[PDB]
DNA sequence: ACTATCCCCTTAAGGGGATAG
DNA sequence: ACTATCCCCTTAAGGGGATAG
């Protein structure tokens, strides 16, 4: 898939999945335990965020990671 | 001498015991590169070095029994040079719990992969007997149990590093195997995740198979495979002295966390939360931390494994000093007043309190009493209308009676 | 490649790279300006340690990531 | 009427002006799931919805001329409705800068995919000499230019929706072609990574020829293709209004952090802080972030682009009011007075102090110094021996001359 | 309906700087 | 040599709680 090299990159593409699949950041929010605001946060300011709440957010998008090489 | 560690005849790497008595463990650069490679244990994350913490020690002492007099009785057995977790694994390393094979360095001696003897209906009533007054096994656990392998429609004896497929446990509790035998189809009714055990008779003895789900047939039907995985004990490099909270064991909150990181994450919280509920209901107080595994998976994933060594508490009350307000659940439940634990005590609000700091999704929490609110009652009668015809009906009595106790202070509120 | 779902799942695949490389937490923190001790957090206490850093990391060791699903 | 986006004959999407003026764009939910993905901007990320977002209107605003005045020349020209970025865009959003073709909703009007006009050396030197007092493009940036599509051996010029090959600068300075073709020669030279330019000689004309990075014929040779890209105003969804950082633009902060993020991430950062460096031997003073771009990439990846428009402000002293003492680098570096950015003050110390701050690897700065302290004399030759017969000795002169007077503050350190 | 903010409050990341094992 | 800590200090994540657009 495509390869993530920042935050940012990140945000945008999580936040995509979640517009796609037509969630709120409120349903997330509550399925994972973390507030609204977190969620928020996230998809705007995503360079200070914690990688728990990075991983959170992750399964309530039932989604997952890989690593892989830069080629 | 060196501990091998293999993994369904694959070398993950090597146990080793220095002169100063230090267990050291250092993974094998072929698993470290291996596309089954995991860790051991997640206590023992992939690395390069010598791993010299106590998580070592504590993981391969996990995998033998609590009791030190048990210890005893295998040291006598199989002649071992101390109750020392290396010197016992280097005689009954072969069909540990989980998936580990450990076989001394200097022994490579090739053992039958799959061998086993059909066992009569007298040798079965020998071996069952037996723990109570090729076979090199090992089940950790709180009771005394052992494990068969069960091909056909006969109860066989591994030979060799073969592998088991049942979990039979004996009368230690009078009929510990019923109480079981019980709470596990009342479980499988109630849609908890659990493995379908029967009960074994031979001569005069009654024992307890519990299907293993940690071992399964390769596609070919011609090997026995033992699925990776490990209690919370091990997950958090934790000596079993300390497997129940109160001791300093895991409780809700740190197994819940633990969870989040499953492959599975959210299906496991909410099927663990479910589960704190139905021990409550049926009384089991043995909710201890090495009671509840993971199954890791090829690059470090986990997901929880079915629930497993479930007893009710209930059959031994009244006729002796034991009581229901004498009955406090392994891992506590948040109260107002700090903690609570006392089934006779708790109530959903319990519970929601529980999830509320946890922050599990509170409409989960009261889904969950809702579907037991209403499928306890038809729960029960399925379950006893399978009761073999000698079953003793003072289990089915006790706990029965006991659950719509409980049950009550639910559909009372759901 | 192997899906990770958490932090710490995470810090122990990334160090064990690191290991394989042969680098140690000083030669990659000074090309990517963090200091010695972040990536050591990072190490061994992955769930409150930021994106930026994990990425500024992740760069470091010559390495991406993608997201996909977990089936 | 809304503009459709396409990037190389791939729909991504529409801009709308709607009727309070207000500029708005919204992805084809095709291109969202396209293989080519990736976002128009990275200050428009990939979303459902309509963007309303100021970042909408400066994104296509950077597409077109900074000057007012330039503006009405092409209002004049393709008869424009306005000087309004819509309005013109509707008229040459043929061949813009970076990849976009806006064509209007209402004009399928298939044009030629490739198709140009071989010009002559009239033609050319009509053309050439036309910027100063089927051609639908769109070159932005400080100064004027045009664009041409070079095959073979002849200059021709794009009919429909065709790619040009080469960015044409006119002369404005006295001799701005030839001080930027010895700017990019000398760039070359000393390994940084710029375009191949040309000087084009047309009857008493002369322009120089910058071959295209953001452009490049398909394996087949059939078919030119546009590689998308954006300048720092674009990325940060800023007014090319802002684009210097004196007026609120970018800097060497902004945009190292920026580079972080980039594929090629630590080569991209160490090039970029090389080119800081660079800019100020040279005398070089439009080091704004118009001038600094980014390729965007399949999943919105980006990695620096080649560095272009530089000139070198040299040529321009003495002989007028200007001095070395009034030339100021565009992005400042770090002082211990707050910040420097006059170049003849500016010394290597201030470099380091800046990778200081920036935390930028305080022995690649070292590096970058060391290597230009040893190369720059032995490249001016090079450069020297490959300046055409008739090159203004001036310009040479008065770069080489003031370069070895910065060169000389290096090599007695490094 | 959905997302961005906002106040209060405790905890701690990460840079400086630097050392114990 | 390499990694884990440790003090100082500023900034802010994220949970509570809750509302403006």
């Amino acid at each position: 898939f495509q390869k993530i090299y920042s935050p940012t990159q990140l945000a945008n593409a999580m936040k995509l999945v979640r517009q796609q699949n037509g969630w709120t950041q409120s349903e997330l929010a509550k399925k994972i335990g973390i507030k609204q605001a977190t969620i928020s946060n996230f998809e705007n300011n995503p360079d200070n965020t914690t990688l728990t709440t990075f991983f959170k957010i992750l399964q309530s998008l039932e989604l997952s990671m890989t690593l892989c090489d830069a080629k | 001498p060196k501990l091998v560690t293999w993994m369904n005849n694959q070398r993950v790497g090597e146990l080793t015991k220095l002169a100063n008595g230090a267990h050291t463990f250092k993974y094998a650069p072929e698993w470290l590169a291996s596309r089954y490679a995991r860790p051991l244990s997640l206590s023992l994350p992939l690395q390069r070095g010598n791993i010299t913490s106590d998580a070592v020690f504590n993981f391969f002492d996990n995998l033998l029994p609590d009791s030190p007099i048990v210890r005893d009785r295998i040291v006598k057995r199989y002649h071992a040079k101390s109750r020392q977790p290396f010197d016992l694994l280097s005689e009954i390393g072969r069909d540990s719990v989980g998936a580990v094979t450990l076989i001394p360095e200097d022994e490579t001696v090739t053992h039958p992969i799959m061998a086993w003897e059909k066992l009569t209906e007298a040798r079965l009533e020998e071996v069952l007997t037996a723990y109570k007054a090729d076979f090199r096994i090992s089940v950790a656990g709180a009771q005394e149990k052992t494990a068969l392998l069960r091909i056909g429609n006969d109860w066989c004896i591994p030979k060799g590093i073969t592998p088991t497929t049942h979990i039979i446990k004996l009368p230690i509790l009078s009929q510990s195997v019923d109480n079981e035998y019980y709470c596990l189809l009342l479980a499988k009714e109630l849609g908890l995740n659990v493995p379908d055990a029967e009960i074994i008779k031979a001569g005069n003895v009654r024992a307890l198979a519990v299907e293993r789900f940690d071992r399964r047939w390769n596609a070919e039907r011609t090997v026995l495979l033992r699925l990776p995985q490990e209690d919370m004990c091990q997950t958090f490099g934790l000596p079993s002295s300390v497997k129940y909270e109160s001791d300093g064991g895991p409780g809700i909150a740190r197994i819940m966390a633990f969870l989040m990181g499953s492959s599975e994450a959210l299906k496991d919280r909410y099927d663990f939360m479910k589960f704190q509920v139905f021990q409550w209901l049926i009384g089991a107080t043995q909710g201890h931390a090495k009671n509840f595994s993971v199954f890791i998976q090829a690059g470090g994933s986990y997901r929880l494994t079915p629930f497993y060594d479930i007893i009710s508490a209930f059959p031994v009350l009244g006729g002796t000093g034991i009581h229901i307000s004498d009955l406090k659940l392994a891992m506590g439940l948040n109260a107002s007043k700090g903690k609570k634990t006392a089934i006779d005590k708790i109530y959903p609000r319990h519970f929601l309190a529980t999830a509320k700091v946890l922050r599990f999704p509170e409409v989960q929490m009261h889904e969950i009493l809702s579907d037991f609110a209403r499928m306890i009652p038809a729960a029960l009668d399925n379950v006893k209308t399978s009761l073999p015809t000698d079953f003793p009906e003072n289990v089915v009595t006790a706990v029965e009676s006991n659950v719509l106790r409980l049950h009550g202070r639910l559909s009372r509120e759901y």
